[PDB]
């Protein structure tokens, strides 16, 4: 069992319905949530789903916003993931 | 579809143990499908998907396990059997046959391109034996030519396929 | 025979459910029903969750006609905790 294994926030480093699926998991397990969006993306419902969601890929293009590794990452430690 | 309703309950306790057998040989851990192709009563590997599917949704119906907490309680160290509570293998309920369908916006009268635009209405059905995991629909949304085509997938689930 | 159910005992038993009711009633006048236009609506699903839908739909309005409700939840498990 790896070091650091509990948990009480956690981010889906994705979008649309199998972001959903996850913040429902989550919230049932107890956890609370993260989201990360493109700009182009921003009325999707799995923004909105999350306890707290975040701007990713800046200026990207759309899908290349959501394969941006160190965006997530960053989402990912500012808050506290 | 799930269970695979037209091949034999041994046929396919086969396939499920050679997957095992994959899985068990290099130490798997998670959730990971492994995927045959079927011909005539023999299979053959083709491929391991090393994460959640989109229809893992089919699998929990006919199971009653929900997938993607188990895939976080494992990760959290968790044990299979004593914390996340997974009976033995041949314990693993079967109940009854699950089927999903994505609904998506592809025009199958315009070659299945993807429509975009505003979404009017939208007014999603329910009961007894359907279950629905939305995407991006709702009243109000534009689809964007962005991403894919989802708007909801719908499972339904019975004792009887038929049903 | 025909219907297709087991036999008594065979009769399956799989984990728990529970049911609520969403209605109208207002915890903090009472109870009483409120009635006006429902302007948004959106209801969630995933797996364990069923809903029977009463009168509830975005634009529909609530009359003081009839009983309160907008809609059934259950949701299911196999344990009753989750």
């Amino acid at each position: 069992v790896p070091r650091g294994s509990h948990m009480k926030k956690l981010l889906v480093a994705n979008r649309g319905e199998i972001a959903v699926r996850v913040f429902r998991a989550c919230n049932e397990l107890g956890l609370s949530t993260v989201a990360v969006y493109a700009r182009e993306d921003e009325y999707s419902v799995h923004r909105f789903k999350a306890d707290e969601s975040y701007l990713i890929g800046q200026g990207k293009k759309p899908i290349d916003a959501y394969l941006d590794i160190d965006d997530i990452i960053r989402v990912a430690l500012e808050s506290g993931a | 579809i799930a269970p695979a309703v037209g091949l034999s309950p041994d046929f396919r306790n086969e396939i499920c143990e050679a997957a095992v057998k994959l899985c068990k040989n290099v130490g798997y851990v998670n959730a990971g499908t492994v995927e045959f192709l079927v011909k005539d009563d023999k299979f053959y590997f083709i491929e391991v998907n090393p994460r959640v599917q989109v229809e893992h949704t089919i699998t929990e119906l006919i199971t009653g396990v929900d997938i993607v907490q188990a895939q976080i309680l494992i990760a959290q160290g968790k044990d299979l059997h004593r914390e996340i509570g997974l009976p033995a293998q041949s314990e693993i309920p079967l109940l009854g046959s699950a089927i999903q369908c994505r609904i998506t916006t592809e025009d199958p009268q315009n070659g299945f391109l993807p429509d975009t635009g505003k979404i009017d209405t939208y007014r999603s059905p329910g009961g007894f034996g359907i279950r629905l995991d939305v995407g991006n629909a709702y009243a109000g949304y534009e689809v964007t030519p962005y991403f894919d085509s989802l708007l909801v997938k719908v499972c339904t689930f019975a004792n009887e396929f038929s049903d």
